[PDB]
DNA sequence: GGTCGGCGCCCGAACAGGGACTG
DNA sequence: CAGTCCCTGTTCGGGCGCCG
């Protein structure tokens, strides 16, 4: 007995058509059960070929879950639908969130299948369960209700959302609370003792409303990647070679570096391991540079109109390391991995944690998910990500191929 | 006009066009004859219906031959009405194969005959479905028919089939769950564990439940005795084969017959280990005509010859068992070639297959192998929803030396090495420092839009120089051709600087192989050398003898 | 014959995006 | 400075195979 909000596409823009790509059994039996539990509940019903939509479906286990969680790639969905969760409901990502001590995550995908969806719009959620080797053809259903991992979804649910939190916001006006996908981030300067206290009262606050889970974040100790320069006491011809093609990289981010005296060093034909010393106006170019290094650069600012980019390098070792940006050398943040799951062994798992590590920051300091160039080969990605993806949401990604230049962003 | 007991799927035209207005093709006497014979057939059963002046819509019809049949089959040219009609999303994810299919005690194979005419078109489309009849005398006016089931040649038909069959047989799956029935179009592979006794019943309470449908299911294509012939195979209680592949075998080869060649090689390379169509499909470059003769290669008749040998001998696939593992081993096979086989127990394949696609201009073994894993995984995802263990031809040290220093995120599944030579390495490693007492050479190299002359050479250390012109190259080759002048004029253990991304992207690679000759000349005099540092540093900084050499290589 | 849908392969032409050099 | 071109990778169009 809900009333429906009308949702359009963008204007000039057809609904979504893409493809399913094969599934694992594992994946295929927890989407059967999930999909009949599912119908039977009328959250989900099957269609037919005249809907010539179509989206991506797989599944996903997050940290520390022993239960599966149905995933829908709407990111082509969420593209052609970008007017209605900006325009007209859109939600404020508040700027205190990233200063918090401790920040919680908390799954609250479950509370949109109470809301019907829009009869004229069910047609675009269309989406297609395989079978193993293609035994049956494909079981194809569509929403209706509020579908996971759309963005139409917790803009409808705002209203419905700030009505539930209202009276937890009043007892703690110091806590801010920011929704983005299916996740809720709840983040206090409490003691981590007292914190998750206060996330339980808030747990138990909406299970009387008809609605788990928990990931603990601290963005007060997230610390950047500076461009550092090495602090050698005898510098050979290949020293100050490298030395100068760092500082010739690093000039586009940082326009008063020199490498006038650096390069004069280098005007015989010597040889590589020969050792050079560093003359008196060298020396002071060198310091001069290292100060440089330390100051912000000039007319770097967000801007919520354009889009967030994120650069992720490869360095061995099992180091990463990124930086976001929207114009080139305007880095809004840089920083560092290391040590994460699949350390030397496995590459595509080190590099899908580091995406949704970067996505989640991303979310908590702007407000929105980076598109990523990613340092792999295409085929190598879309057959292995999926089965390390541990997040409610999906980045959008292209594949970059940049052999090492300089090693610009780790010693 | 009776009600269909199947379901009818709504089909729109697209926003804004009408239905189509295309005249009859001049049909032959003998196709006439069997189209009214069957038309009049068809219109007793309730599959068509006549129409008067108020359809104003009509495109063309024929019919072709059934293969192994007097029987003719009636087509409709809708490539108008396709144009108009609404988008479908196609049900048919892909094709079964039999490698993943289960051992079952009792397995039976059936058709249901005419498989379209028995599911009912929609009421508010038929109209769009009008169509004329030519009679024997081209004055006559001829009948109109307009389609009340699916035609055969609509882009609608397929899919709107397939997910209505799917929801009749879905009340019996949900009824008999441990029955496995492999659905494709109108063939039914039915399974089942339970006794010879029982699956009989099973069966005709299938034909039975088809039957109140409108499905018939002749005993014509009843199957009940292997072999059964299903999705173009062979299916013995044991083992399966496709069905017998006929190479033809012309004195003079024109372009289509390769093609014809290659598509039943490709198609028996998933059984038959061992087929290579390198230097056929080599005969299909740069050509034009489809009817162009062109006469085999030494390389290809020679392939063609062991191609043709081992179809001689008879091979065959087991099936797939869930409660052992799922293993892959792979070949280097040929220059660019590999194959593999899927297995579960030694030498008893459930299939093989190949992979052979350049990617890129300049490659190595270990980034081909890597191309293959991947290829062997999702389609092995695809039959039997896992990924299997590989046995693969490169030693482990050789595999955790390149990922570890690749720059890319690259990895390979679980997998274990296996000694079947022609084995996968490295063919060169580049020093991480530079090399004490090893001559260092600055090269560089530089060229002329407009003249396409340029000069490459290097200046070392110890005094050694060259300069050498180039005619017809570019800025891009000639820094290439600055470091192999380098790498020739140097010893066993060599630095080398140079201002050249491209040149320096190309080599940090490991190549064992490239288009260009250039760079082949560069790989071989990499695989001579014992240690081997390159180093880029920015120009026109006047870097070291990097400005020396820039001014000498400058015109 | 010159109908439709699906999947696979092989090729070339068109697209497209980055790096070094030039008015 | 924006305009090319040298190079390389991707995408798509079209032929064949196979199945219904």
């Amino acid at each position: 007995p809900i009333e429906t909000v009308p949702v359009k596409l963008k204007p000039g823009m057809d609904g979504p058509k893409v493809k399913q790509w094969p599934l694992t059994e594992e994946k295929i039996k927890a989407l059967v059960e999930i999909c009949t539990e599912m119908e039977k509940e009328g959250k989900i019903s099957k269609i037919g070929p005249e809907n010539p939509y179509n989206t991506p479906v797989f599944a996903i286990k997050k940290k520390d879950s022993t239960k599966w969680r149905k995933l829908v790639d709407f990111r082509e969905l969420n593209k052609r639908t970008q007017d209605f969760w900006e325009v007209q409901l859109g939600i404020p990502h508040p700027a205190g969130l990233k200063k918090k001590k401790s920040v919680t995550v908390l799954d609250v995908g479950d509370a949109y299948f109470s809301v019907p969806l829009d009869e004229d719009f069910r047609k675009y959620t269309a989406f297609t369960i395989p079978s193993i080797n293609n035994e049956t053809p494909g079981i194809r259903y569509q929403y209706n209700v509020l579908p996971q991992g759309w963005k139409g979804s917790p803009a409808i649910f705002q209203s419905s959302m700030t009505k539930i939190l209202e009276p937890f916001k009043k007892q703690n006006p110091d806590i801010v609370i920011y929704q983005y996908m299916d996740d809720l981030y709840v983040g206090s300067d409490l003691e981590i003792g007292q914190h998750r206290t206060k996330i339980e009262e808030l747990r138990q606050h909406l299970l009387r409303w008809g609605l788990w889970m928990g990931y603990e974040l601290h963005p007060d100790k997230w610390t950047v990647q500076p461009i550092v320069l090495p602090e050698k006491d005898s510098w050979t011809v290949n020293d100050i070679q490298k030395l100068v093609g760092k500082l010739n990289w690093a000039s586009q981010i940082y326009p008063g570096i020199k490498v006038r005296q650096l390069s004069k060093l280098l005007r015989g034909t010597k040889a590589l391991t020969e050792v050079i010393p560093l003359t008196e106006e060298a020396e002071l170019e060198l310091a001069e540079n290292r100060e440089i290094l330390k100051e912000p650069v000039h007319g770097v600012y967000y801007d919520p109109s354009k889009d967030l980019i994120a650069e992720i390098q490869k360095q061995g070792q099992g180091q990463w390391t990124y930086q976001i940006y929207q114009e080139p050398f305007k880095n809004l943040k840089t920083g560092k991995y290391a040590r994460m799951r699949g350390a030397h062994t496995n590459d595509v798992k080190q590099l899908t944690e580091a995406v949704q590590k970067i996505t989640t920051e991303s979310i908590v300091i702007w407000g929105k998910t980076p598109k990523f160039k990613l340092p792999i080969q295409k085929e190598t990605w879309e057959t292995w990500w999926t089965e390390y993806w541990q997040a409610t949401w999906i980045p959008e990604w292209e594949f970059v191929n940049t052999p090492p230049l300089v090693k610009l962003w780790y010693q | 006009v009776p009600i269909s007991p199947i379901e009818t799927v709504p089909v729109k035209l697209k926003p804004g066009m009408d239905g189509p207005k295309v005249k009859q093709w001049p049909l032959t006497e003998e196709k006439i004859k069997a189209l009214v014979e069957i038309c009049t057939e068809m219109e007793k059963e309730g599959k068509i219906s006549k129409i008067g002046p108020e359809n104003p819509y009509n495109t063309p019809v024929f019919a072709i031959k059934k293969k192994d049949s007097t029987k003719w089959r009636k087509l409709v040219d809708f490539r108008e009405l396709n144009k108009r009609t609404q988008d479908f999303w196609e049900v048919q994810l892909g094709i079964p194969h039999p490698a993943g299919l289960k051992k079952k005690k009792s397995v039976t194979v059936l058709d249901v005959g005419d498989a379209y005419f028995s599911v009912p078109l929609d009421e508010d489309f038929r109209k769009y479905t009008a169509f004329t009849i030519p009679s024997i005398n081209n004055e006559t006016p001829g009948i109109r028919y307009q389609y009340n089931v699916l035609p055969q040649g609509w882009k609608g038909s397929p899919a709107i089939f397939q997910s209505s069959m799917t929801k009749i047989l879905e009340p019996f799956k949900k009824q008999n769950p441990d029955i496995v029935i492999y659905q494709y179009m109108d063939d039914l592979y039915v399974g089942s564990d339970l006794e010879i006794g029982q699956h009989r019943t099973k069966i005709e309470e299938l034909r039975q439940h088809l039957l109140r449908w409108g499905l018939t299911t002749p005993d014509k294509k009843h199957q009940k005795e292997p072999p059964f012939l299903w999705m173009g195979y062979e299916l013995h209680p044991d083992k399966w084969t496709v069905q017998p592949i006929v190479l033809p075998e012309k004195d003079s080869w024109t372009v289509n017959d390769i093609c014809k060649l290659v598509g039943k090689l490709n198609w028996a390379s998933q059984i038959y280990p061992g087929i290579k169509v390198r230097q056929l499909s080599k005969l299909l470059r740069g050509t034009k005509a489809l009817t162009e003769v062109i006469p085999l290669t030494e390389e290809a008749e020679l392939e063609l010859a062991e191609n043709r040998e081992i179809l001689k001998e008879p091979v065959h696939g087991v099936y797939y068992d869930p409660s052992k593992d799922l293993i892959a081993e792979i070949q280097k096979q040929g220059q660019g070639q590999w194959t593999y086989q899927i297995y579960q127990e030694p030498f008893k394949n459930l299939k093989t297959g190949k992979y052979a696609r350049m990617r890129g201009a300049h490659t190595n073994d270990v980034k081909q192998l890597t191309e293959a894993v991947q290829k062997i995984t999702t389609e092995s995802i695809v039959i039997w929803g896992k990924t299997p263990k590989f046995k693969l031809p490169i030693q482990k040290e050789t595999w955790e030396t390149w990922w570890t220093e690749y720059w890319q995120a690259t990895w390979i599944p679980e997998w274990e090495f296996v000694n079947t030579p022609p084995l996968v390495k490295l063919w060169y490693q580049l020093e991480k420092e530079p090399i004490v007492g090893a001559e260092t050479f600055y090269v560089d190299g530089a060229a002329n839009r407009e003249t396409k002359l340029g000069k490459a050479g290097y200046v070392t250390n110890k005094g050694r120089q060259k300069v050498v012109p180039l005619t017809n190259t570019t800025n891009q080759k000639t820094e290439l051709q600055a470091i192999y002048l380098a790498l020739q004029d140097s010893g066993l253990e060599v630095n080398i600087v140079t201002n050249s991304q491209y040149a320096l992207g190309i080599i940090q690679a490991q190549p064992d192989k490239s288009e260009s000759e250039l760079v082949n000349q560069i790989i071989e005099q990499l695989i001579k050398k014992e240690k081997v540092y390159l180093a880029w540093v920015p120009a026109h900084k006047g870097i070291g003898g990097n400005e020396q050499v820039d001014k000498l290589v400058s015109a």
